[PDB]
Formats: structure tokens, C-alpha cells, sequence
């Protein structure tokens, strides 16, 4: 029986959480904006030769509901913290998500991956260096992605699974 | 000798691809023949036009209800139900083709295609075939399943027959 | 005098009943006029035939996407989107009719009907009417919603107009 | 805002868990057998003058998966423990559901209601006195239901809400 990994995709509204997740699950790019309330997805994959089952929670970044994130943070095993490289505000929101996840898990050691999305777009406002530094300070990987081109999409989710496997041995 | 049948799968009416199956008539002839005749429709009814009502990624894709089209129906070429022929073959891994049921000796037309080993169904569901070509299409069908199996797009057997 | 419009609701094409709304032209004339004209279809387009795509029991019923029929579209009679007129009126309880949006000044055609008080939407969504008759029709639509809003049957505006 | 109650319908396969739940949510009787994998429903109702939101988990009674119940038992607030009046085995299985809930939740007073369904049928095999006694032990209510006639459906779910209220 294959292992299941409970991944949660978090970040500010419109950074591309659903676009990234739908690319992973359905090999389709959602061009339109269909804001999420809450969705769940499943996909079986081979990572480092080991078949496993990804259970993905796709969350809502609307700030009015920021106090309702505790339940999904308690249940999640690993967190994809997504911002958009052309939206400095979403990059500033990351710190909030990380602190919130650490608080809820009451742990300094929570599997996370920092994801800078929309790297296909020319209007970059968040330097790659600046995102790398933040990830280094947190001790987590950083991957630039494009849900439109699929760049880094598999890598982001697979790396998060590797982070979980390291916290589990 | 074991016959080969095929399904042409569509997604919301859009062609996806072809899955072909070897039917193990050399071990379960009655069960293999049922699925074969239902795939050709040569008896007047069968799988053509029916949907995959339950797709659970990591486990299986289930279909075969061409009578009620709601996941509760289906029938065999022998009548409403026929007995478990034997449990010689096991749910050994992806591609296994096996009979759905609602308990002992309630085989009709519903079937499932495993995308992983499902050994806890051994001795309870009759295994009678395996995917020969088009396992990538079965995997692609998983794009539109969910945890409880409800599908997010209509997955149909647009055509089917024998090869 | 504030105009009155109606929706004839159907469920999977089967008639359910009529709901009517007072539109508060006295307080939000531009937003009421948009909804009114979209209800009559006089601009060549409007709500007729569209569906309620998001129904969440305990909160609201949302619809109005007649351009894409997938929850992302809709347009106003003033261009694709128009500005927030004002936030005078509050989401005070069941039956309040209010504009959906994707942030400030993005009103189109999507709207929602409250089935409860939703005070945390005050100042962010433009309230412009209320159910006048047929609240029980709106309540009946709730039983086809779910936690994340996906509906289990097709809830359509089979007909609409001005009274 | 209105209070949310997380209810879980448990019991052996085929006893009518979904028939009762679909009657509550959608006001019709499913006469066909559509065994459940797992389903969730939402309904706002008024119980004793308080508006509230019912979150209902409809579970699977297949014994192959009896080791996989702990998680939904931990997350649930109250449990509708269903057997069928014409199925002795299902009444026997009810005991293990109770013990498993108490075990998982580590408490004798988990909000719980015993439901004897299919009460419209003849040839009952589990009469009301032993169900009543079983309910007297445990210390929980017992309601006879018929998802076909809709008898006791509202009472069964509303009584379970009242038990969560008494606890919390
Ligand atoms: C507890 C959750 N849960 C799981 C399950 C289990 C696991 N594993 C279990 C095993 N462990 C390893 C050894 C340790 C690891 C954890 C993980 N996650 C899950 C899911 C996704 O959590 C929501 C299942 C499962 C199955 C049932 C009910 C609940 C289930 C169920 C109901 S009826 C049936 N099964 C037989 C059914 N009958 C009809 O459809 C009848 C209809 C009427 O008459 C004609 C027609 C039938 O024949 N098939 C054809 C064959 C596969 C089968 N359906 C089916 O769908 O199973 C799906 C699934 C996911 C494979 C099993
Ligand atoms: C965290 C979960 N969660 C909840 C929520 C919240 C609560 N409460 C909050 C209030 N507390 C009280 C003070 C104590 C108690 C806990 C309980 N349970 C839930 C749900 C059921 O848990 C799964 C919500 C909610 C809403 C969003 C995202 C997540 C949400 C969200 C995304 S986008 C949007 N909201 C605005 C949206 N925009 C578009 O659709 C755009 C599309 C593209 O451009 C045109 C078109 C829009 O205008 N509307 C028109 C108006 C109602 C609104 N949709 C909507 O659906 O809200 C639903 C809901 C249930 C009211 C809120
Ligand atoms: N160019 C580009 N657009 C994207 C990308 N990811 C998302 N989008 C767009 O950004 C908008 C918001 O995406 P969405 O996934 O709904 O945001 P969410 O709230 O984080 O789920 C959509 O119109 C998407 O098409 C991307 O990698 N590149
Ligand atoms: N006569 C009668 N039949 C019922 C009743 N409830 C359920 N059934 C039948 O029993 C079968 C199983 O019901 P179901 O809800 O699917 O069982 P579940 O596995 O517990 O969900 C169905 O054929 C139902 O129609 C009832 O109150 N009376
Ligand atoms: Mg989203
Ligand atoms: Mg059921």
C-alpha cells in the first residue's frame, strides 16, 4: 500500500495556487480566474523511484478568512507557500503564512517549499535573489514556477514530498 | 485463446484514447465471454455509450452501468446476475480488470480497472483480464476523479468492440 | 418607484418556482439598472438561461455568469465591469441581493442572494436589492449546494423579466 | 454566526445510512442500493429556536475498512449509530461501533444516538426492548426510523444535535 502525503497549497489570492495544482493534476492551464473556496485533489506519482499518493488541498487566500486556516494547517503534512514574482505584496504575505503554520504546528521544523510563480511574465518585481535569501533563512527549498509553461510544476510538488520524507525518515 | 477487446474513451465528448484488454478466457471463460459480448454489443446491449461513474486516483476506475446509468445497474449476457466463476487470478497491480459486485455471486456488467495493487479484494472480486495497450489512457482518466470517486467530467466509452 | 424583477428557477430543467426582487434604485440606481436590464434581456444578453454555480448552505446562492457559464464570466450593461456605486446598504440577513466581484470596482453580472446574515461582506460588496416573494424558492435551492459551493444539479434561470 | 455541528452516520453496510441522510437533506427515499464510499452534506435548520448548520458525514459500513474509522471518529462531534430492525448482525455490529467511538475519543459521553431503521418492514428480528436496553446502557437516546416513510428522520438528527448541545 503506497504512502499518502497531505500537501497544502497556500498563498495570497490570485498568485496561482489553483493554476499550479490543476497543471499538476490535469495537465491543463486555467487561463481564467475562478477563485477557490476550497478544493481537494488526488494524484499517484513516482518520486525517487517510490510510488506514492499526493492528496492536495487547494486553499483560499482571501484575507477576510485568515483566522480560519488553523484546521487545515493542523492536518497538513507539508505546505507549498506560493507567491507571484510580479506581486511584491504576495511575497510579503509569505512571512505571515510561515509564522502561522509554525504557530499552529508549534514546531520550527515543518516541511515547506517556497514557490515563486508566474515566472513566465516579464513584469518581475521580486528578485530571484531576494526569494532565495528568504528560503535560506527559513531553511527550505525555493523553486520558480510557471503554471502557464509548466516550468517547475512537478518539481515544486515533488520537492515538498521530499521535504516531508526527510521529516519522517 | 484469450480475446482482445477495446474501449475508445472520451472526456465530455472529446476523444481521449484507446484502452485494449486481454480477457483471460483460459481461466474464467464465462466471465471473459460476458465482457467480450458486452464490448461488441452483439446481443443488443452493452458498454457502448456508458460512462465511468467512479474514478479514484491511486486505486481504480469503475464503470459498466448501461441499464440505469447511475452506478447501481448493469446486467450480464446470462441474466441479471451470475455467480463468481472462481478467484484464481488476483489483484496484483495496475491494469488488472475485475468484476464489481454487491456481495457473493452478484456479477452483472460493472467492472473496474486497477491503477494500483488492490490485494484486499482478492477472493471477493473475480479478476478476468488486464489492460494490454493504453494504460496511459487509464492514467489520464484519473485526471478527472476524486477521493470518493465522483468524476469532474463525463468519461464515456464512446466506442468499443473486439480486435 | 423601485422596479421589481423575477426569476423562474428550474432544476435540471424541471420547474421549481418564481422568486422576485425589489431593486433599490432609490439608493443604488446604476447597480439596480444593470440587474434590471440583464433581467429583461433588452440589451440582447442577460440572465435568461444562466445557472447558479455556487450554492453554499448557511450562506448564499450565487449566479449570473451568462458569458462563460463556468463561474468566471458575466458582464454589465456598462462594459465588462463597472465601479462600486456605494456601500450604503448592509448584508443584514436572508434575502439580501448583492454584487459578486473580484476586488474593488469589478462589478459585472454575477450576484448572490444571502440565506443568512453576512456582515463581513459589508463595504466590499454592493447591496442593491432583496427578495420580495419566493424566499422559499431560494431556500429550496440550498439543498443542491455543498460546502465548497458546487451544485449537484443544474439550477437555471429558466425565464426572467420585469414585473 | 450560526453554530456548525459535525454529525457522522455510522453503522453496518446496507442498514440505511444514506437513505436516512438523503431523506434529511433532499427529502426523498433512494430505493436503489448505491453503496457509499464517503459523502458529505450541509443543511441549515432551526432546532429549538436556534439556527444551526449541520455538517453530515455519510460513511461506508464495509468491514474490509473497519480499521480506517479512527480519523473521522476523532473529527466528529456526534454519531448517529444505525442498525436495521430486520438484521441481527447489524445490531451486533452496533456494539463495536460504540466501543470503537468511545475508544478513539476516550470518553463514555460522546454525543450519540441509537437508530433502529427500516421500521416499516415486517419480520423484525431485533425488537425494541433490547435496543431500548442497549441504549439505556451507554446512556443515549434510541429512535426508530424508516427512511422509506421518513418516520423519525428529523427526530433522529435533531436529537443528536441536542446531545452535542447538552455536552458542550
Ligand atoms: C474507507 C474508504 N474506502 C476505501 C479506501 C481505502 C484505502 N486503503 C485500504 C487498504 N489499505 C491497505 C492494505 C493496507 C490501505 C488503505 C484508502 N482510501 C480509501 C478512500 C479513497 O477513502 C475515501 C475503499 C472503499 C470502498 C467502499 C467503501 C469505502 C471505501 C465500497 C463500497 S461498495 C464496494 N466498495 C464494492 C463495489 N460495489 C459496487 O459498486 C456496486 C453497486 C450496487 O451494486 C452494483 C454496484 C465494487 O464492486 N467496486 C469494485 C472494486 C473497488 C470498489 N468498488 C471501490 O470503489 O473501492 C475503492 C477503494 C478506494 C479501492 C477502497
Ligand atoms: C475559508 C472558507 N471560505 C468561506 C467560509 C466562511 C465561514 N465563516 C465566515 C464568517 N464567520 C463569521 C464572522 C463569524 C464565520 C466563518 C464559514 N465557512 C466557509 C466555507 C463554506 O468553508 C469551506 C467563505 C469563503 C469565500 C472565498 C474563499 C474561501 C471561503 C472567496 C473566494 S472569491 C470570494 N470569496 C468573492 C466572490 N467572488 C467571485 O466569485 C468572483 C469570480 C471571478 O470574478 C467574478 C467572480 C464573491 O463575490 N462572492 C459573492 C459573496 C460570497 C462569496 N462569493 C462566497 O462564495 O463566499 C462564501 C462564504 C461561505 C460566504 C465565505
Ligand atoms: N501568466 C501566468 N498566469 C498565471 C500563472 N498562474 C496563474 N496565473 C493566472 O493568475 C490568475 C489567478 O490564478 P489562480 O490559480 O486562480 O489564483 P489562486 O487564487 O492562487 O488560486 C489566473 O487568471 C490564472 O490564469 C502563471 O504561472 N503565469
Ligand atoms: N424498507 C426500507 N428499506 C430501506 C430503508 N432504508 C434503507 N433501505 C434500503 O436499504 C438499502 C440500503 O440502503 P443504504 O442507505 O444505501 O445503506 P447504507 O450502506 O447504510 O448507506 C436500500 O435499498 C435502501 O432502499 C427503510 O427505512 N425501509
Ligand atoms: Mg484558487
Ligand atoms: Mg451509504
Amino acid at each position: 500500500g503506497m504512502t499518502e502525503y497531505k500537501l497544502v497549497v497556500v498563498g495570497a489570492a490570485g498568485v496561482g495556487k489553483s493554476a499550479l495544482t490543476i497543471q499538476l493534476i490535469q495537465n491543463h492551464f486555467v487561463d481564467e480566474y475562478d477563485p477557490t473556496i476550497e478544493d481537494s485533489y488526488r494524484k499517484q506519482v513516482v518520486i525517487d523511484g517510490e510510488t506514492c499518493l499526493l492528496d492536495i488541498l487547494d486553499t483560499a487566500g482571501q484575507e477576510e478568512y485568515s483566522a480560519m486556516r488553523d484546521q487545515y494547517m493542523r492536518t497538513g503534512e507539508g505546505f507549498l507557500c506560493v507567491f507571484a514574482i510580479n506581486n511584491t505584496k504576495s511575497f510579503e504575505d509569505i512571512h505571515h503564512y510561515r509564522e502561522q503554520i509554525k504557530r499552529v504546528k508549534d514546531s520550527e521544523d515543518v516541511p515547506m517549499v517556497l514557490v515563486g510563480n508566474k515566472c513566465d511574465l516579464p513584469s518581475r518585481t521580486v528578485d530571484t535573489k531576494q526569494a532565495q535569501d528568504l528560503a535560506r533563512s527559513y531553511g527550505i527549498p525555493f523553486i520558480e514556477t510557471s503554471a502557464k509553461t509548466r516550468q517547475g510544476v512537478d518539481d515544486a510538488f515533488y520537492t515538498l514530498v521530499r521535504e516531508i520524507r526527510k521529516h519522517k525518515e | 485463446v484469450n480475446p482482445t477487446v477495446f474501449f475508445d474513451i472520451a472526456v465530455d465528448g472529446e476523444p481521449l484514447g484507446r484502452v485494449s484488454f486481454e480477457l483471460f478466457a483460459d481461466k474464467v471463460p464465462k466471465t471473459a465471454e460476458n465482457f467480450r459480448a458486452l464490448s461488441t454489443g452483439e446481443k443488443g446491449f452493452g458498454y457502448k455509450g456508458s460512462c465511468f461513474h467512479r474514478i479514484i486516483p491511486g486505486f481504480m476506475c469503475q464503470g459498466g452501468d448501461f441499464t440505469r446509468h447511475n452506478g447501481t445497474g448493469g446486467k450480464s449476457i446470462y441474466g441479471e446476475k451470475f455467480e463468481d466463476e472462481n478467484f484464481i487470478l488476483k489483484h496484483t497491480g495496475p491494469g488488472i480488470l475485475s468484476m464489481a459486485n454487491a456481495g457473493p455471486n452478484t456479477n452483472g456488467s460493472q467492472f473496474f480497472i486497477c491503477t494500483a495493487k488492490t490485494e484486499w479484494l482478492d477472493g471477493k472480486h473475480v479478476v478476468f483480464g488486464k489492460v494490454k495497450e493504453g494504460m496511459n489512457i487509464v492514467e489520464a482518466m484519473e485526471r478527472f476523479g476524486s477521493r470518493n470517486g465522483k468524476t469532474s467530467k463525463k468519461i464515456t466509452i464512446a466506442d468499443c468492440g473486439q480486435l
